[PDB]
């Protein structure tokens, strides 16, 4: 829901400014889109083990994500080893029992997905799509005519 | 390396049993070296600001650079960052009826960034030409603000 | 002719290559929607369908997701060409393909689609190749950092000479729609400012209320509100919240509607606010002269504005690197030439045939149209070794 | 949600719609202009590539037989078959350096047995080099093979 | 004396200048191979 | 607690950097053990309790 | 190594100063390895000539 004002000094700079006495580090990026998300990459040196460097820059947060708001920290924070590119991209359709955009990308996140990640060393998997959940469409029509809110 | 992990996480399974107090403030788990080296000094000559002012510019410009830079144990600030400093007079406080708790709601609510969602949300009716965020209740910037709170 | 044949020879770093396999981006301007960028998305798919089924085996349209970043003003299409034996001539080959498909989105579109073969490589040192990073050392904000970018994209632009292409990652800059909620109307009426801020937070962005079990596994449960009642400006005003005194309030009593410019993403470095800069070095110069031609005009700009480079070198390719590795090459050959042989001579003889052989290297290399990248400077270093021998065996037998 | 005065019950339902759906509208695939989803694996800053990719399709393989009707994969931008063709065209160069080697030994020593030596040299030297890399750390690079060409 | 400090590499073309070394374990074997060996089987048999 | 030894209420921007907002007292009304009876705590009944 | 780069990280802060912001450098352990060489590696050198 936040946008980019938003994210950019209630989760970025917390994390930012608590980002520190890690050994190995060049610079540090980050974005801050309007769809609320964020993402910084902290860059290393050369030959640096990322196995290491993958704990350290974490639990050096942390000291931090009481200081963020309750629906990021429920949300999915993430800290993983990235390659700025893909390689299998295992695309999934239906031809004869057809189903939807969206009936599909259930099945995949919620039988395959989960297995995919776990297996042989892979960085961070992408969704193309979404898996299912019990989506409520408040009319706002019929919430003035009992008397109600959200 | 490894032991600077392992004494946390090895925590942790214990920030839950501590007070909210302390939670939100500055919990560490560094390196330690009972010593300094460099104590960079910094002082006015011209221009001259105090022993505060000083401390602020030191603590929100060079110091987040300094611990981050080449394998920093901890760094201890020789004064403190600024902060929205608030001072309760307690005759003025009986004077309208009033207390301590009445003014700590009073900032956590006026002083918050709130997450409005966007026109033209995720899911839109099909056929929409805009998609903008919207902005709510933004934080407070300067000393005039917090003193203009009802 | 040695030297200018080297000189001239234009530096490299490792050659793109056919892959079987290229992709192409899609972007639209200022807060498209979900189905506008989908219209440009069907279009981009049929040229690689209806106007390309010799070449392209599928096609992989994806609506909403650029690499630039995020949101649904963007898209990308996962392209995997055909087997490269059915693929016989230039034509049917990746940088012949990106060539008119680039063409064919730049004639008969009206956003901004491209298309790109695959840097094995990684995503850097392009070569002749740049990545500037304006920053906002001092306690500005957001909107005058936006204007010291456009100053320094602008000098850029109004002497290259020996010119330069230069343009901003992706702060677009597009309208938000900003809701003061005056609190002295609020609760004059009796309405909770909590109560509030959860009813246009939970009804236009959505909610993570709590989890359920679907079919055995665990998922999420999330709130919202049909799309039909938060589409535009006026459906503020059609949700109700309640007050202590048990009647309806609408929106429209406390809330104040009107539009502002602020940027759909927010960049940093090192903590501080940031823009990205993403130039290329021109078809004359190349990187070290370019970088260094963009760091003065970094230096004409206003106060608390400095830069800091991204993520560029910090020590690659041909040398600075090469020459050290070289010198230390020729500092070695002649001793080696020396603790089998003794003289003064013997080892110069070997240490003047590296000219030979390297001469006809460049020559080739010059000729059809390639370049002194990295496999170049190993068929180099090959040829000093296959010249000591031949060389060395002239010495050997003569001595 | 309520139950108003005259004993009337309102119901979720009534003031909602309520569908089985996405967490995230925010992106839908198609797979030539037909409604799919799909995994996008992404490396993991470190990993051997090619073995991930292996069992990419080793976890996969367990998935297919529990398909529902009409579920089919399929695979775009797939990195796999770019190292089998830096192989069988690497190994083949090599095969085809010999044979050239070969008949340049008969042109020179019309001897059957002497041109026969450097045919039996050269392929041992190439396989001591595999256990050189082996010993050292390195793995069959794109460079490596390029390595044994040159 | 031309390889293996052309070998000295840096930075994102570390793995890159590095993997000579590939080519000398390989030289060093064809030195190996021709000093064991080939010395061998040229007595061992030629004409 | 939070008037004499402080309270980390909520956080601010101050001129682009995120910093803490804190309450606490004027320094005088809490020096020696006299001005604890200063204070002034509110029941539920609208009236003030020292 | 650590205290040359403390340097570097403060070199690019000096030029955004406000007026009368000058850094000063007490307690420092820079200089007593740069005697422990130019008066070692000189040492050196006087065992050599006698």
């Amino acid at each position: 829901g936040a946008d980019a004002k938003t994210v950019q000094d209630t989760v970025t700079q917390v994390i930012e400014q608590n980002m520190n006495g890690i050994d190995n580090l060049m610079y540090m990026s980050s974005n801050s889109d309007s769809t609320g998300t964020v993402q910084i990459t902290l860059t290393f040196e050369s030959g640096t083990d990322a196995d290491i460097a993958q704990v350290q820059v974490q639990a050096k947060l942390q000291l931090a994500m009481p200081l963020l708001p309750q629906e990021v920290q429920q949300q999915g924070v993430s800290v993983e080893k990235s390659s700025s590119s893909f390689l299998m991209v295992v695309g999934v359709i239906n031809t004869d029992g057809t189903m939807t955009q969206e009936d599909i990308s259930d099945y995949v996140a919620a039988n395959m997905k989960d297995a995919i990640s776990r297996t042989s060393g892979v960085g961070d998997v992408q969704l193309f799509g979404s898996q299912y959940a019990m989506r409520i469409w408040m009319n706002p029509n019929e919430l003035n005519k009992f008397q109600l809110t959200p | 390396d490894i032991a600077q992990v392992q004494v946390q996480a090895k925590l942790q399974l214990a920030m839950p049993l501590l007070p909210q107090e302390v939670q939100q403030q500055g919990v560490s788990v560094e390196k330690s070296s009972s010593s300094f080296l460099m104590v960079v000094g910094v002082i006015n000559t011209d221009g001259t600001m105090t022993q505060e002012d000083i401390s602020d510019y030191v603590a929100a410009n060079m110091k987040d650079a300094i611990s981050r830079t080449s394998g920093v144990g901890d760094v201890q600030l020789f004064g403190s960052q600024y902060a929205m400093r608030i001072w309760m007079n307690p005759n003025e406080l009986n004077k309208f009826q009033l207390t301590p708790v009445d003014v700590i709601t009073a900032i956590k609510a006026q002083n918050a960034q709130v997450a409005a969602g966007q026109l033209g949300g995720t899911p839109p009716v099909k056929g929409q030409q805009l998609n903008a965020s919207i902005i709510a209740q933004t934080r407070l910037t300067s000393t005039e603000e917090f003193g203009k709170i009802l | 002719g040695m030297a200018y044949l080297f000189v001239r020879l234009p530096s490299s770093f490792l050659p793109d290559e056919d892959q079987g396999v290229f992709m192409t981006m899609v972007q639209l301007p200022a807060g498209a929607t979900q189905e506008r960028t989908q219209k440009v998305l069907n279009e981009v798919t049929h040229y690689y369908l209806t106007k390309e089924k010799n070449n392209v085996e599928s096609v992989f349209a994806v609506n909403g997701f650029g690499f630039a970043g995020r949101g649904q003003n963007t898209g990308i299409a996962f392209v995997s060409l055909k087997d490269w034996a059915d693929r016989p001539g230039e034509e049917n080959k990746v940088e012949a393909i990106t060539m008119r498909a680039t063409r064919a989105f730049s004639q008969i579109k009206d956003a901004m689609v491209f298309a790109f073969n695959l840097p094995a490589i990684v995503e850097l040192g392009t070569a002749t190749g740049f990545d500037f990073e304006l920053i906002d050392q001092a306690g500005l904000g957001h909107e005058k950092l936006t204007q010291a970018r456009n100053q320094l994209l602008a000098e850029a632009a109004k002497h290259p000479d020996m010119l330069t292409s230069v343009r901003p990652n992706g702060l677009e800059d597009t309208p938000q729609f900003k809701i003061d909620i005056d609190q002295e109307k609020a609760q004059a009426l009796g309405v909770s400012i909590n109560d509030i801020n959860t009813t246009l937070g939970a009804a236009w962005g959505g909610s993570y209320v709590n989890d359920f079990i679907d079919r055995g596994r665990v998922k999420k449960v999330y709130v919202m509100s049909e799309a039909k009642y938060r589409m535009l400006p006026d459906d503020i005003g059609d949700w109700y919240v309640r007050a202590a005194d048990g009647q309806m309030v609408p929106f429209s009593a406390f809330s104040s509607s009107r539009w502002e410019y602020g940027s759909p993403r927010l960049e940093r470095y090192n903590g501080l606010p940031s823009m990205e800069i993403l130039g290329q070095a021109a078809p004359g110069k190349s990187t070290g002269e370019a970088m260094e031609l963009m760091e003065q005009l970094a230096s004409k700009l206003p106060t608390g504005v400095g830069y800091d480079w991204t993520g560029s070198y910090q020590e690659r390719l041909s040398g600075n690197q090469a020459p050290s590795l070289y010198a230390i090459s020729l500092i070695v050959v002649f001793l080696c030439l020396a603790a089998l042989y003794e003289s003064w001579s013997i080892p110069f003889s070997v240490m003047l045939v590296v000219p030979l052989g390297v001469i006809g290297a460049l020559l080739a290399a010059t000729f059809r149209g390639l370049t002194n990248d990295v496999y170049f400077q190993v068929g180099l270093l090959t040829t000093i070794g296959l010249s000591a021998k031949n060389a060395i065996l002239i010495v050997e037998f003569a001595k | 949600l309520k139950v108003n005065q005259d004993g009337s019950r309102v119901l979720l339902r009534d003031v909602a719609k309520i569908e089985l759906g996405g967490e995230n509208y925010d992106i839908i695939a198609e797979f030539n202009g037909q409604p799919a989803s799909g995994l996008g694996i992404k490396l993991a800053t470190g990993a051997n590539a090619l073995d991930t990719a292996a069992a990419i399709r080793a976890e996969l393989a367990k998935m297919e037989p529990f398909f529902p009707s009409g579920l089919k994969i399929v695979y775009p931008y797939d990195t796999t078959p770019f190292v089998k063709i830096s192989i069988h065209e690497v190994v083949k160069t090599l095969v085809e350096a010999i044979i050239l080697v070969f008949l340049v030994m008969y042109l020179f020593l019309q001897n059957f047995r002497a041109t026969l030596i450097p045919t039996i040299a050269v392929p041992v030297v190439l396989l001591g080099t595999f256990a050189v890399l082996a010993a050292f750390g390195f793995s069959i690079n794109t460079l490596t093979m390029f390595g044994m060409v040159l | 004396a031309v390889f293996v400090p052309m070998a000295f590499f840096g930075g994102s073309t570390g793995a890159i200048y590095r993997q000579s070394i590939t080519i000398v374990s390989a030289m060093a074997l064809s030195v190996l191979v021709a000093l064991i060996l080939t010395p061998a089987l040229c007595a061992t048999m030629l004409k």
